[PDB]
RNA sequence: UAAUUUUUUAAAUAUACUUAUUUAAUCUAUAAUUAGAAUAUAUUGAAUCUAUUCUGUAUAUUCUUUUAUAGGGGUUAUAGGC
C-alpha cells in the first residue's frame, strides 16, 4: 500500500511499511604496496641467492630504498 | 616442508655454538679462574 | 619402551614436578614428538 | 544477580523478623534495651510478693 | 611528518629481508639431516626448538594428534583449590585452624 | 566511645545472616580473609616458595661479588642472568577470567514543566484541556 | 442507530510535581596512522669522541594522540549563594 485513511476526512500516505570513490582510494594507497612488496621483494631474494658475497647483497637493498623513497616524494608533491 | 628444516637448522646451530662457548668456558674456569665453582655454575645457569 | 609421554602432577606440584618455575620446561599445550615421528606422513617427506 | 535495591516493605518487614514483643511486657526486645525490660518484669512481681 | 614516514618506511623494508621465504644452501641441510638421521637425534632437535618459539610449533603442531590443554601454570595453585574434591576439606579443616588460632 | 545504633541497624544484621547456621571464613574481616587465602596457595607456589628460601642467599652473593671489585681496585657491577628465570607474567598470556500506543516524555525550561501524551489519532492537539 | 458539559463517590497505575540520597567530565570494540613521554628486554644505524651513551622500530606494561569502521545517548566540565 501507500495510503490509508484514519477517520473521516484524513487522508495521508503510510509510513509503517558499493562506492566506487572509496573502490579506488582503497586500491591506489593500500592494496597496490601489499602486492607490490610481495613482488619486489621475492624478485629479489632469487636475486640474493645465487650470490654468496655480503657486500652486494647490503647494497642492493639500500639502493632499493631509495628508489622506493623518492616515490613518497612524489606524492607530497601532490595533494 | 623443507623449507622449514632450513628453519632449524638456524636455530639449532645458534643454540650449539652458544653452548660450545659455555662448555669451553667451563674447561677454563676450572683452571684460569679465582671462583672457580660459580663460573661452572654462572654459565650453565644463563644455559638455563 | 614407555618412556614416551609427558606429565605435571598437577597435586603435588613441586616434590614430584621439578623446575617448575621455568616456562620453556614447562607448556600449556605439550608436544609428543614420538607421535610427529610416528606419522606415516612425516617420514615420507624428509626421505622426499 | 538479584538486586540489593530493596523496597521500604521488604526493608520494613526484615526489621520485625527480629523484634517481638511479650504480653507482660508489650517493650520491644529487640531494639537494645532488653535489659531494662527485664527489670519491670521482676518489679511487678517483687511488689505482690 | 614527512621525515618521520621516511625513517619507519626503510626499517619496516629491513626487516622483511631477515625472513627467508626460500632456502639457503641444500648440502648444508641434507648433511644436517644425515647425521642426525644416524642415530635418531631428531627428536631432540624438534623438542627444544619447539619450546623456546612458537613459529616452528604451529607447523608442527598440525602432525600431531591427540592434543591436551593443561591449565597456565600461574593459574595452577588456583585451580587445584576450586577443585578442591571432599578429601581435600580434610586439609581446609587444619588450615582453617591453624590461622583461627593466630588470629 | 560506645557506638550507639538505630532502629533500622537491626534489619540488615540478620536477615542476611541467619543464627541457625554457623559461623565461618566469610563471616570475618576481608584482610583476615585474606591471609587464610594466601595461606592456603602460597604452600603450592613454586615461585615465592623459592623467591623466599633464597633471598637471604641474593643478599651475601651480591655482597662477596662487590668485594672482589674493591679487591680488585675495579668499581662494582652487575652481570647479565645471574639470577634463575622467574615468571614475568605480563609478557605470559593469562586468562583475565579462571571460570494500542501511548507516550509519556517531559520537557523543562526555567519554571515550566511540560507533560506530553501521545495517542494515535488524526493530527489534533491540545493544551491544557 | 445515543452518550454533551459539570459535580460527586470507590480503586488501581506511573509520567509531571514534592522530599531525601548516589554519581558526574570528555568513552568503548577494532584497525591503521600520527604526536610524545617512563621503564625493561631485543636490535639496525651513528663514534672525528664520555658508544657503560644518543636515536629509531618492534614486544609487554604505564598513562596520553589523529582518522576510520560500527555503535554507544547531552549539559553541573558551568554560574551565583553562604
Ligand atoms: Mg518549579
Ligand atoms: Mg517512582
Ligand atoms: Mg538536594
Amino acid at each position: 500500500e501507500k495510503f490509508r485513511v484514519l477517520a473521516k476526512k484524513t487522508t495521508i500516505p503510510n509510513r509503517r511499511l558499493m562506492p566506487p570513490i572509496e573502490q579506488f582510494r582503497t586500491y591506489t594507497k593500500q592494496i597496490l604496496p601489499q602486492m607490490e612488496q610481495s613482488i619486489e621483494i621475492s624478485m629479489l631474494q632469487k636475486q640474493f641467492q645465487e650470490i654468496k658475497s655480503e657486500e652486494l647483497k647490503q647494497d642492493l637493498i639500500r639502493a632499493y630504498t631509495r628508489r622506493r623513497i623518492k616515490d613518497l616524494a612524489n606524492q607530497f608533491s601532490k595533494l | 616442508f623443507a623449507k622449514n628444516l632450513d628453519y632449524l637448522r638456524e636455530k639449532h646451530e645458534e643454540r650449539s655454538k652458544i653452548i660450545n662457548q659455555y662448555l669451553h668456558r667451563m674447561r677454563a674456569a676450572s683452571i684460569n679462574s679465582n671462583i672457580p665453582l660459580k663460573e661452572i655454575l654462572r654459565q650453565f645457569i644463563s644455559s638455563t | 619402551k614407555n618412556d614416551d609421554q609427558f606429565n605435571i602432577d598437577t597435586e603435588n606440584i613441586i616434590d614430584n614436578n621439578p623446575s617448575i618455575h621455568k616456562p620453556l620446561y614447562y607448556m600449556r599445550s605439550p608436544l609428543d614428538a614420538k607421535q610427529i615421528v610416528e606419522n606415516p606422513e612425516f617420514q615420507k617427506f624428509l626421505k622426499a | 544477580k538479584g538486586r540489593q535495591y530493596k523496597k521500604q516493605k521488604e526493608e520494613v518487614q526484615a526489621i520485625a523478623e527480629n523484634v517481638f514483643l511479650d504480653e507482660e511486657t508489650k517493650l520491644p526486645y529487640g531494639i537494645g534495651l532488653d535489659d531494662y525490660i527485664e527489670l519491670i518484669k521482676e518489679e511487678s512481681i517483687t511488689t505482690k510478693t | 611528518s614527512r621525515s618521520g614516514t621516511i625513517v619507519k618506511t626503510m626499517q619496516k623494508i629491513s626487516d622483511k629481508f631477515k625472513v627467508k621465504q626460500t632456502v639457503a644452501d641444500k648440502q648444508k641441510l641434507q648433511s644436517f639431516l644425515t647425521e642426525q638421521t644416524r642415530d635418531g637425534s631428531i627428536k631432540e632437535t624438534i623438542d627444544v626448538t619447539a619450546k623456546y618459539d612458537a613459529e616452528f610449533k604451529t607447523f608442527i603442531k598440525d602432525y600431531q594428534a591427540k592434543h591436551k590443554q593443561y591449565p597456565h601454570i600461574l593459574d595452577l595453585s588456583h585451580y587445584s583449590r576450586e577443585n578442591s574434591t571432599l578429601s581435600k576439606s580434610n586439609q581446609l579443616r587444619q588450615e582453617e585452624i591453624d590461622m583461627i588460632e593466630e588470629f | 566511645h560506645p557506638k550507639e545504633l538505630d532502629i533500622v541497624d537491626y534489619g540488615s544484621s540478620n536477615s542476611k545472616e541467619q543464627e541457625n547456621r554457623k559461623r565461618g571464613e566469610r563471616d570475618l574481616s576481608k584482610d583476615n580473609q585474606i591471609e587464610i587465602e594466601l595461606y592456603r596457595r602460597i604452600k603450592t607456589d613454586p615461585f615465592f616458595r623459592h623467591y623466599i628460601q633464597n633471598e637471604i642467599k641474593y643478599f651475601t652473593e651480591r655482597i662477596e661479588d662487590g668485594v672482589l671489585d674493591i679487591a680488585q681496585v675495579i668499581v662494582p657491577a652487575d652481570r647479565k642472568n645471574d639470577t634463575p628465570f622467574y615468571y614475568d607474567p605480563t609478557l605470559e598470556d593469562i586468562p583475565l577470567d579462571l571460570i494500542g500506543i501511548k507516550v509519556f516524555a517531559s520537557g523543562k525550561r526555567k519554571t515550566s514543566s511540560c507533560l506530553v501524551v501521545i495517542k494515535e489519532g488524526t493530527g489534533k492537539v491540545f493544551v491544557n484541556n
